[PDB]
């Protein structure tokens, strides 16, 4: 699979990946 | 100068009055006087020449002045500049060192805000007052040219004022050896600003620096040992060959700094052991001092007794502590020595997970998460006795605990999801989503964003207690508050990700979309609070698919408006920049992103809401746009809405391609990949229509896929796009097969057997029988390609079939024969079978 790019991390995604 | 300066006198008294009222009310008034051409001449005036007043009105006139250069210093009149910057340099090391201070602090200001070149000769006077006798004037100029040297970290110049740090630096490293201590710790800071930048005036005296500062290492004052062991850290990483002869005698050095009594030196000493471990010489050095590193590190982690009172209980503390800096110490030390920190971490660390005190078991916890990344493979067998006491963990009595405890458990999701979801995850998801309203907010926070974490480990596992989750969830939109719910944000839209369609309940629906759609009516336009709400929706609106039907028009309708109106303020910001405010993009990146989740969720449903609609004018003045953010979400919803709705996207295909033919640049990835799949997506549904527009697209292509380093994304949507626009028309494709070919195949030999696996090899196969001549010299690769196919569809197979045996017969039963014995086993004896 390919499909599209993942969206921009905010805040909280971010702090924890 | 006479007749108003006792007018302003009186202000100065006035606004030292004890009452609050009668403060702000002066304080304005020396703004509504600011506004005079020579109002701050008597600021200056009463600092130097008033004498005879006491001192804290003369130095609040200076502290005023001060505020007066921080602003409105643009409107400065250079004559009054240049009386304040020669009566400042005068009263340098004045008796009283209140007003020294205050004249201090004015000279680094101006210098600071006003920039230096505009203060011809700052530096060759204040560089030539560090040999007077009079130790305040050299103080006094010392402790300015520090705070110079912080502030104007840069204008090292090397050709710009006359590179002052070749007599500079010279001149400061023999303050090294000054008898005030105040004076030497001011010199050792001058010289640790022009270390990392890698100054060449300071290189070329590398030696005459280090020496000292192992003489200034055993200093009493802690403001000398502070900045000596900042000094040795940051020369670890520019001039490491510097260090090796003496290496061990300062790691012990700094083994013992870790430890010092003074905490602000032991936070610099401690960041020696992060900087070293990202060394290739740390494994070589450590081991000899692990054992006696690994319990002073860990001994670091502990609560000080300040922390758990700012901390309430038997984000209110810094960034950077020496807690959180010993933490990443021993989080870089475990991804070093893996599984071989072990034996110098487990035996104290089981004396420290079921310690009775709650501090020293706190410590023991987070060890156990900051080693669990590295030393992941040694803890395995630990995990099944770990794992259980940790939940336990999280219904301890303080808080603290708990917090840390879902942190810790969130860095072993991966094995606990992998073990039966009846042992570990359904009482870790229920114990988690108890802490999830816990009446602490910050145990909130630390759960929330631990099973936002444990969502996407766990993914399609959750779907039985997808009823048990959501009840939680919904629940906790009514007792959070605007910084929790940012996590809860995330928890629900990597939720919706996780579990994907299986969301799609009427009894899901029917509790997790209300909430939202009260946030939704709730904020304007230009709250900024849209923006995680609407990520948050982007996830639910494609994972609900179908059954956010009643929820779209509302939706799609707010979109396009955030868009048209961001678009809109920018073409006048564009216009007038005086009058009109630059818009924040961020409502357009996030409000396009929502509507790629709509056309991805709702497919053909979002029909007639793309026309009836200017999404489409929109998104071709998106795709333009300078921010890459921008063109990368327009790009997305453009390959949405090519499988949605084609129909309406047709018409405007021919002004959309060369701008995908543009952004087909390896620079910005993420636009790169949503252009290239765009035209991927596009090729299908146009046919042999796409003809003219292939010769500005596949150029780049083939050079993207040849291109080294680039991840996988980008190399497998490369592929699938050529290889779709190969099987639409092979003619302007086939030509050019011998060159794309090898890495072609490599990329999409890893990849399992589906839709875009299938029709990428569809078309690779078309562009096979026209000009058969280009697979020939590489037939290496295509042979391991289709062999990794496992279950092919029939007329598939029948291609790779009349390929594989037209190429056998090509060469003969005979060549086939040593070429195939150059296959390893299974793939050779597949071929066979299956062809």
């Amino acid at each position: 699979t390919g499909g599209k790019a993942p969206r921009k991390q905010l805040a909280t995604k971010a702090a924890r990946k | 100068d006479e007749q108003g300066l006792q007018q302003i006198l009186q202000l100065l008294k006035e606004s030292q009055s004890p009452d609050t009222t009668i403060q702000r009310t002066v304080q304005q008034k020396l703004e509504q006087l600011n506004q005079y051409p020579d109002f701050n001449n008597y600021l200056i005036f009463v600092l130097t020449k008033l004498k005879s007043e006491d001192e804290p009105t003369r130095s609040l006139s200076g502290l005023i002045l001060k505020n007066n250069v921080k602003a409105h210093f643009q409107n400065f009149p250079n004559g009054v500049t240049d009386f304040i910057k020669s009566e400042c340099l005068n009263n340098i090391g004045d008796s009283s060192p209140l007003i020294r201070a205050t004249v201090g602090i004015l000279i680094t200001t101006i210098a600071s805000k006003g920039e230096l070149q505009n203060w011809p000769d700052l530096l060759p006077k204040l560089c030539s007052l560090l040999d007077s006798e009079d130790y305040n004037t050299c103080e006094g100029a010392f402790g300015a040219l520090q705070k110079i040297c912080e502030d104007s970290a840069e204008i090292l110049d090397s050709d710009v004022l006359d590179r002052p740090l070749n007599i500079m630096i010279p001149k400061f490293l023999q303050f090294f050896k000054h008898s005030s201590p105040k004076i030497r710790s001011h010199a050792v800071a001058c010289v640790n600003q022009f270390i990392i930048s890698r100054t060449q005036a300071l290189m070329l005296h590398i030696d005459s620096f280090i020496e000292n500062l192992f003489a200034l290492a055993g200093d009493e004052e802690p403001e000398v040992r502070k900045n000596v062991c900042r000094a040795l850290v940051m020369l670890l990483e520019v001039r490491m060959d510097r260090l090796l002869p003496h290496m061990h005698n300062i790691v012990e050095y700094m083994l013992q700094r870790t430890q010092d009594q003074d905490e602000n030196v032991a936070l610099e000493a401690c960041e020696f052991w992060l900087t070293l471990a990202e060394q290739p010489i740390c494994k070589d050095v450590l081991v000899r001092h692990l054992p006696k590193l690994i319990p002073v590190l860990v001994n670091g982690m502990k609560y000080s007794d300040i922390d758990i009172i700012l901390l309430k209980g038997d984000d209110t503390i810094s960034d950077w502590n020496l807690r959180k800096c010993s933490a990443a110490a021993l989080d870089v030390l475990a991804n070093v020595y893996r599984d071989e920190l072990l034996p110098h971490i487990l035996p104290l660390l089981k004396e420290l997970l079921f310690h009775h005190e709650w501090v020293v078991k706190e410590s023991g916890i987070l060890v156990l998460g900051a080693i669990a990344e590295g030393c992941m493979q040694g803890m395995i067998p630990y995990l099944p006795e770990l794992i259980p006491h940790l939940i336990q963990c999280l219904s301890d009595k303080k808080a603290l605990v708990r917090s840390i405890t879902c942190w810790t458990l969130s860095r072993y999701a991966h094995w606990v999801v992998s073990q039966p979801p009846d042992t570990y995850l359904k009482p870790l998801m229920t114990e988690l989503l108890k802490r999830i309203l816990d009446s602490n907010k910050r145990v909130q926070e630390a759960a929330c964003s631990a099973f936002a974490t444990l969502e996407e480990e766990a993914c399609t596992e959750l779907v039985p207690y997808l009823a048990y989750i959501l009840d939680t969830l919904v629940f906790a939109f009514s007792k959070y508050q605007h910084k929790n719910l940012l996590i809860l944000y995330d928890a629900i839209g990597t939720l919706a990700d996780s579990v994907g369609h299986h969301l799609n309940k009427p009894e899901y629906i029917q509790m997790l979309m209300p909430p939202l759609i009260q946030k939704w009516n709730m904020l304007k336009d230009e709250d900024k609070d849209l923006f995680p709400l609407l990520e948050c929706l982007s996830s639910v609106a494609t994972a609900l698919q179908s059954g956010f039907l009643p929820y779209c028009e509302p939706v799609y309708q707010r979109c396009v408006n955030l868009v048209q109106k961001t678009l809109a303020q920018a073409m006048l910001n564009n216009a007038q920049p005086d009058q009109y405010e630059a818009p924040d993009k961020d409502f357009m990146i996030v409000a396009l992103d929502l509507l790629s989740g709509l056309a991805e969720g709702l497919g053909g449903n979002i029909e007639q809401l793309v026309a009836r609609s200017n999404i489409l004018t929109l998104m071709y003045q998106c795709m333009q746009d300078k921010m890459p953010e921008v063109r990368q979400s327009s790009f997305a919803l453009l390959g949405d809405l090519t499988k949605a709705c084609f129909q309406h996207v047709k018409p405007c295909i021919a002004d959309f391609m060369p701008i995908l033919g543009t952004n087909l640049n390896p620079e910005f990835i993420s636009v790169c990949n949503n252009a290239t799949w765009a035209i991927g997506e596009i090729s299908i549904q146009m046919g042999i229509e796409m003809q003219p527009y292939i010769p500005m697209v596949l150029h780049q292509l083939v050079e993207i896929i040849n291109r080294p380093n680039t991840p996988k994304t980008l190399l497998e949507n490369t592929a699938i796009t050529i290889g779709r626009l190969g099987y639409v028309c092979p003619q302007e494709v086939a030509p050019m097969l011998q060159q794309f070919i090898r890495p072609w195949c490599t990329s999409l030999r890893n990849i399992r057997d589906n839709e875009e696996k299938d029709s990428a090899f569809r078309g690779i196969c078309t562009m096979i029988s026209v000009n058969p001549s280009g697979v020939i010299q590489d037939f290496i690769f295509f042979c391991d390609a289709v062999a990794s196919w496992i279950n092919p569809k029939d007329d598939l197979r029948d291609m790779f079939c009349k390929i594989l045996h037209g190429f056998k017969n090509q060469v003969g039963d005979e060549n086939w024969r040593r070429f195939s014995d150059q296959f390893p086993l299974p793939l050779k004896e597949r071929l066979a079978a299956f062809y």
